[PDB]
RNA sequence: GUAUGUAUUUAUUUU
RNA sequence: AUAAAUUUUUAAG
RNA sequence: UUUUAAGAACUAGAUACUAACACAUUUUU
RNA sequence: ACGAAUCUCUUUGCCUUUUGGCUUAGAUCAAGUGUAGUAUCUGUUCUUUGUAACAACUAAUGACCUCAGAGGCUCAAUUUGUUACAAUACAUUUUUUGGCAC
RNA sequence: GGAGGUCAACAUCAAGAACUGUGGGCCUUUGCCUAUAGAACUUAUAACGAACAUGGUUCUUGCCUUUUACCAGAAC
């Protein structure tokens, strides 16, 4: 079985859910937006989550300018795109 | 570190119960485990005609492919898989079905079947 | 006998 | 008038 | 600007991933 | 007239991007299974006193001065307390537990 | 100077049944013959250990898909 499962197994969970109260581990590398802006909480977290989506603007924006030649593909990413940089424009909107 | 392993060593606390309550919390908050898609290897059973590079997918030939559960539920209650195949030559996405009914799959979006 | 591989730059080197 | 007694498990592929 | 997910409590019960390994299957009605 | 040089084409020679291994041809061309190993999830409900009066208080930019950035000065309704009034009880003669109806 | 030490270093401990030194004669130092002095420790149902492990190579097997890990005999 793909380590797909066995990095989600309760053995490998519980240690980050002690990590989380015991210091300054769990990542930001895991979970996802979070999907509101405003919800989010003290500047040195979403610090991170911010970098969370500039990452992403790197990769794809290489992406970009690839000869690969899928134009219809190029365009959904292009939206894509758009709205990640959207999303970049609002954590720093609300830091 | 064997293979097949007996034991594992837990923390000298860890409520089993209690873990499987904070890890159910913790479940919805990951992105792997949510992403409502799967990945699988798998053969083409039926072969193939690619409808973009017309490239053929002889008769049998593995694929890392992605597998994912169909909102349809065949009768009333029997499951209903919808796997997805890139093509070699071009990046191409085919798709499959599969009937309970009548035994064989049947194919949409981006192939056609050899006779 | 549960592959393997690539990328993951944050802190701004003198015109 | 017979007293005759073998073994035993782990890893990797 | 836009947007809604997160927490608490309750329920019954089985399902996914891997195939590198072995494949005269024989045979009594 | 031949000697000499450049360009073009044809023939011969060289051959130029000219098959880079071994094992049972390496094995096989299937309405078919066995066996071994690893890991846990889906649904529902709930949550996200009024009016009036009186008194007190409420970061950024520019300019000037002083000291070695700081200090001072000037410039482009809300809260608290007190007082008064109103609102939040019951059936036996004057009001609302009828002496009405035909 | 005596007794000791859970102190050290350097020698010696498997062989013609076997050690070493010395005197004399022959060959030409070695070696042979003869004479003499001293021999701790270990050895005859053979050995320093009144005990008892493992490894390497080579063969013979035993398990038996293959390699480590192994089964039980031998030689070095
Ligand atoms: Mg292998
Ligand atoms: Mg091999
Ligand atoms: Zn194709």
């Amino acid at each position: 079985s793909r380590n797909v499962d066995k990095a989600n197994s309760v053995l490998v969970r519980f240690q980050e859910q002690q990590a989380e109260s015991a210091g300054g581990y769990k990542d930001y590398s895991r979970y996802q937006r979070p999907r509101n802006v405003s919800k989010v909480k003290s500047i040195k977290e979403a610090n991170e989550w911010k970098r969370q989506v500039s990452k992403e603007i790197k990769q794809k924006s290489t992406r970009i300018y690839d000869p690969s030649l899928n134009e219809m593909q190029i365009a959904e990413l292009n939206d894509e795109l758009n709205n990640l940089f959207k999303e970049w424009k609002r954590w720093q909107w609300h830091i | 570190s064997e293979r097949k392993a007996i034991n594992k060593y837990y923390p000298p606390d860890y409520n089993p119960l209690e873990a499987e309550k904070l890890s159910r919390k913790m479940a919805k908050k990951l992105k792997t485990m949510n992403k409502s898609h799967a990945s699988i290897r798998l053969m083409t059973p039926f072969s193939m005609r690619c409808l973009e590079c017309n490239e053929y997918i002889p008769k049998s030939r593995k694929f890392n492919g992605k597998k994912e559960l169909l909102k349809e539920k065949y009768l009333d209650s029997i499951k209903i898989y919808r796997l997805t195949i890139s093509c070699p030559r071009c990046a191409n996405s085919i798709a499959f079905r599969t009937d309970p009914g009548n035994s064989d799959y049947v194919m949409e979006v981006g192939g056609v079947r050899n006779y």
